[PDB]
C-alpha cells in the first residue's frame, strides 16, 4: 500500500 | 451549459492502487504514481504507455512535474522524496528528513524548490539543485494531506487531518493565515485557484469549499459526492467551461459548475474509489485514477 491508498482512521 | 466528457482510453499497468495522476505542463504526458512503488509515464492523447520509473522501497502517495516537464518529484511511504529525470528515468536526488510517510509534494513555478507534507505533521521546503532541506515547518498537529504553491511561489497552502488549512510565506516560513470552519473536520485536500486568489479545500465530511483565504470567507460549497475516508485530489477545470472536478468514494468522477455549485456531470466507469483526477493544461481532457479493486487510469474528453 501507500499512505494515500490506505485512507483515514 | 454542461460538459460531455466521454471515455477515450483505459490505462492498465499498475499492479496495486493508483495514488496520483498529473499531466505534464507541456501537455504531452501523464505521470502516475502507485502503491506498487512505480511511477509510469503515458502519452496524454493516445493513452500509450511510455516508461516505468523505479527506485522507491515502498508505495508512492504522490508525484508532481517541474514547470519545464523535465523533472518529477515523488512522495513515498519509505519516508523520502525522489527527484527524477523524466527522459532517462534516473533518480537525481533522494530527499531525506521526514520521519514518517511522505504524503504530498509539489514544485514551485520557478521549480528551484519542492514542498512536501508528511505523516510526521511537518511541511518541508527543499532545494531542487542540492536536495537539501531548507526549512522544516511545524505546520500541523496531525498528518499533512496536501501542499501547494501559488502562481508566483510566494505562498504555500497546506492542509491536515487536524482540521486546518494554513497559508505560509515561502521565504520566511511564517504562517500568514489559518482557516478554520464549523467543527474542524479533517482537511483531505487543498490547492490554490489558477489566479492564486482562492483555495479549494476538501474535508472528510463529503464537502469541497472554495475560500477567499485573505478575507477568510467561504464563497462556494460543492457536495453530492462521497468523501469521508480518502485524500482525494480536486481540480479547477479552465480549458472550456469553468468546472470543479473531483473523484469520489462512490467510484465516480464528479463535475460541478464553479459558479452555480450544481453537479453538471458524473463520470461512470471506475470500480473503486477515484482517488485522483487531473485536468489537461490545454485540452478539455480529464485523467482519473482508482484504488486497489480497479488499479486503472481513465482518460476522458469533452467538447466543452
Amino acid at each position: 500500500g501507500s499512505a494515500r491508498s490506505e485512507g483515514y482512521y | 451549459v454542461k460538459p460531455n466528457y466521454a471515455l477515450k482510453f483505459t490505462l492498465a499497468g499498475h499492479t496495486k492502487a493508483v495514488s496520483s495522476v498529473k499531466f505534464s505542463p507541456n501537455g504531452e504526458w501523464l505521470a502516475s504514481s502507485s502503491a506498487d512503488k512505480l511511477i509510469k509515464i503515458w502519452g496524454a492523447y493516445d493513452g500509450k504507455f511510455e516508461k516505468t520509473i523505479s527506485g522507491h522501497k515502498l508505495g508512492i502517495s504522490d508525484v508532481a512535474w517541474s514547470s519545464d516537464s523535465n523533472l518529477l518529484v515523488s512522495a513515498s511511504d519509505d519516508k523520502t522524496l525522489k527527484i527524477w529525470d523524466v527522459s532517462s528515468g534516473k533518480c537525481l536526488k533522494t530527499l531525506k528528513g521526514h520521519s514518517n510517510y511522505v504524503f504530498c509534494c509539489n514544485f514551485n513555478p520557478q521549480s528551484n524548490l519542492i514542498v512536501s507534507g508528511s505523516f510526521d505533521e511537518s511541511v518541508r521546503i527543499w532545494d531542487v539543485k542540492t536536495g537539501k532541506c531548507l526549512k522544516t515547518l511545524p505546520a500541523h498537529s496531525d498528518p499533512v494531506s496536501a501542499v501547494h504553491f501559488n502562481r508566483d511561489g510566494s505562498l504555500i497552502v497546506s492542509s491536515s487531518y487536524d482540521g486546518l488549512c494554513r497559508i505560509w510565506d515561502t521565504a520566511s516560513g511564517q504562517c500568514l493565515k489559518t482557516l478554520i470552519d464549523d467543527d474542524n473536520p479533517p482537511v483531505s485536500f487543498v490547492k490554490f485557484s489558477p489566479n492564486g486568489k482562492y483555495i479549494l479545500a476538501a474535508t472528510l465530511d463529503n464537502t469541497l469549499k472554495l475560500w477567499d483565504y485573505s478575507k477568510g470567507k467561504c464563497l462556494k460549497t460543492y457536495t453530492g459526492h462521497k468523501n469521508e475516508k480518502y485524500c482525494i485530489f480536486a481540480n479547477f477545470s479552465v480549458t472550456g467551461g469553468k468546472w470543479i472536478v473531483s473523484g469520489s468514494e462512490d467510484n465516480l468522477v464528479y463535475i460541478w459548475n464553479l459558479q452555480t455549485k450544481e453537479i453538471v456531470q458524473k463520470l461512470q466507469g471506475h470500480t473503486d474509489v477515484v482517488i485522483s483526477t487531473a485536468c489537461h493544461p490545454t485540452e478539455n481532457i480529464i485523467a482519473s485514477a482508482a484504488l486497489e479493486n480497479d488499479k486503472t487510469i481513465k482518460l476522458w474528453k469533452s467538447d466543452c
